[PDB]
């Protein structure tokens, strides 16, 4: 039938004006567009059938042809930046915002599809496709009591075109676009589908991604606690865009950075501050590293919820990265926090994995760890305990460590590091 | 203030 046909074949079979032989045609190329490995792109275009394409998805009259097209167009734009532009030139924006009425749930689906990948281009489509007024229709798909009444597919589809709208920055998406999606995106966020609540978390992920504005939109609508509910989910494909949502947020006031902790979230960071994925695990610290950039009372948080033990062991242990992150978690600490609180860090073991990373070739961490070491002595000289800290860093072979920067090329290195010694060790 | 700045495709073929 319509397996493995010529592109010179489906050209004949579009120009036919007959529109049973149109479909048969079309079925055929979306048939070469779905394969497995490299569909022909480029050739489909290069033969001039987006246009026809287009003009097939307003075919009311034949449903099989509107859902063959819309599937073919969906493919073409789902490739480079290019394909996707020859699809929108084609005018498929308006025509398939029409096709999301349609009466054809795959119809409808196949066009939700579509826009998806036309939005998920960047920030310039995704505002176009906002503009021919795209989110009115898609949202009303999902105006139903009960989100499980709904085909699972269809609810993960839409979900995932719901989440590029949201996504890209330079702009971020229009304020008032943000505010109309967000309700239903809340109740995406409680519903019980994995692959549903993942595209729900990145769709909150992006909007958190920006100005303490942005985070104020979300947070306002109460999603936090759902948020730290689902940190502790057993899917990483879950975990990964809820801890970068609570990451964003983290970035923001302190008064945002306390719902965060009301919420709960720091009870989870044992697991997070040692779990096996790498990235999680950068992740987390880089959020510690953001909390305890916080208020002296969200420091002591920290400290109740037992974390900074788990901080000395992401930066005894841990990829460099993660342990860099730790590093600006301890800087950020011991410059925001109480004497009690910095002599806390002391007995918990901070100094000796301190001492071993400034042995890192990278000037950033060693600039931020001679700051923490700097903010510390600030502490030991407030309870005259300059010569125990002194002693605590020439024992693990900190002090030939900072008495070699002291040589160092960068500026700050070897000035900081010239400070340090004359000051505490000469 | 100290705060410091910082997997889903976006786009999807349908296949098969």
């Amino acid at each position: 039938g319509t397996v493995n046909w010529s592109v010179e074949d489906i050209v004949k079979g579009i120009n036919s004006n007959n529109l049973e032989s149109q479909l048969q045609a079309t079925q055929a190329a979306r048939k070469l567009l779905s394969r497995e490995k490299q569909p022909p792109i480029d050739n489909i275009i290069r033969a001039g059938l987006i246009p026809k394409f287009v003009s097939f998805l307003g075919k009311t009259d034949c449903s099989p042809i509107q859902f063959e097209s819309a599937w073919a167009l969906t493919n073409i734009a789902s490739g480079t930046s290019e394909q996707t532009k020859a699809v929108v030139d084609g005018g498929a924006i308006p025509a398939f915002i029409s096709l999301l009425a349609s009466p054809h749930a795959h119809i409808s689906e196949q066009a939700v599809w579509a826009l998806g990948n036309i939005a998920g281009d960047g920030s310039a489509f995704r505002d176009l496709v906002i503009k021919h007024g795209a989110i009115d229709p898609l949202l009303a798909l999902l105006a139903v009591p009960d989100l499980s009444t709904l085909a699972c597919g269809y609810l993960r589809n839409l979900t995932w075109t719901l989440s590029n709208l949201c996504r890209n920055k330079n702009p971020a998406p229009p304020l008032d676009a943000v505010e109309q999606i967000l309700p239903t995106l809340v109740r995406l966020l409680h519903h019980n589908d994995p692959e549903v609540l993942a595209d729900s978390c990145w769709a909150i992920s992006y909007l958190t991604d920006g100005p303490n504005e942005r985070i104020e939109m979300v947070v306002k609508k109460g999603v936090v606690p759902q948020l730290v509910k689902l940190l502790g989910a057993t899917e990483l494909p879950i975990v990964t865009p809820a801890l970068r949502a609570i990451g964003n947020i983290v970035t923001g006031t302190d008064e945002q950075t306390q719902k965060v902790i009301d919420a709960g979230a720091l009870a989870v960071f044992p697991s997070l501050l040692t779990n096996p994925k790498t990235n999680i695990q950068k992740e987390a610290t880089w959020t510690m590293s953001n909390i305890t950039a916080g208020r002296q009372d969200q420091i002591q948080q920290v400290v109740n919820h037992g974390l900074v033990p788990f901080l000395v062991g992401v930066l005894s242990k841990a990829d460099f990265k993660t342990q860099k992150e730790a590093a600006w978690a301890i800087t950020n600490y011991t410059s925001g926090g109480t004497v009690e609180q910095i002599v806390y860090l002391v007995h918990c073991g901070i100094i000796e994995p301190l001492m071993n990373l400034l042995s890192a070739k990278d000037t950033k961490i060693i600039q931020v760890i001679l700051d923490a070491i700097s903010n510390i002595f600030q502490a030991a000289e407030k309870l005259g305990e300059t010569e125990k800290l002194s002693i605590m860093i020439e024992e693990c072979g900190g002090l030939d460590k900072i008495e070699a920067l002291q040589r160092h090329e960068n500026e700050s290195v070897y000035k900081a590091s010239l400070n340090l010694i004359e000051k505490y060790f000469s | 203030s100290r705060k410091r700045a910082r997997e889903q495709p976006s786009k999807r073929r349908r296949v098969e």
